[PDB]
């Protein structure tokens, strides 16, 4: 399932490590393993987990 | 041999046309280097996310002339930038840079 | 993201060039970067404009 990142990313086009960090922070409690994956945006990126 | 009289002699439709193709050519050929170097680094291919690339987000032969247009006309998106994974993409963003600088500056004196 | 020299080099290239990809950016934290930022622009213009009127 699809969301949006809620908030501005340290970095202006967040790497995919950076992405999956951030959703997992976001979304996952943390927990980057659940995060199947990252569409980088400006200064934000679309999260994919179950 | 004088080739900027001449290049000031054309007409205005010519000299113009003489000035694009110039740009696009520089940015083709750049684009052309970008592309290769893209290539050559594993950047094509889909991937993980083990690596880094020379540059970002170039996934095409389109990416590599956007990025070469944002290069050498300066504007930066920011969506494909140089990393500093390969120093042959610095070297290519040196030699874009110059040439650039320079072609653009030939074009601007002679319309002057 | 600076994180060596090729970051600052890579930098440099984007500040004076006037290219700015963004990944690595000025931000507000020391004023000693808002001041090198200021003089690089300075002599940027300056020795592009002193390169444009020797060719013209």
């Amino acid at each position: 399932i699809k969301k949006k990142l809620p908030f501005r990313t340290r970095s202006k086009f967040p790497r995919k490590s950076e992405c999956v960090q951030d959703c997992a922070k976001a979304f996952t409690n943390g927990n980057k393993d659940k995060i199947k994956d990252v569409k980088s945006e400006f200064f934000s990126c679309y999260c994919w987990y179950e | 041999q004088d080739v900027f009289t001449t290049l000031v002699d054309l007409k205005w439709p010519h000299t113009l046309l003489i000035f694009t193709m110039s740009f696009l050519c520089s940015w083709l050929l750049f684009a052309m280097a970008w592309w290769l170097i893209a290539f050559a680094h594993g950047d094509l291919a889909p991937s993980e996310g083990t690596a880094e690339p020379c540059v970002t987000s170039i996934h095409s032969f389109s990416s590599a002339f956007l990025f070469s247009i944002e290069v050498q006309v300066t504007i930066g998106f920011g969506g494909r930038m140089v990393t500093e994974e390969c120093p042959l993409a610095i070297l290519i963003l040196i030699v874009q840079n110059i040439v650039g600088l320079m072609i653009n500056a030939i074009m601007l004196g002679c319309i002057f």
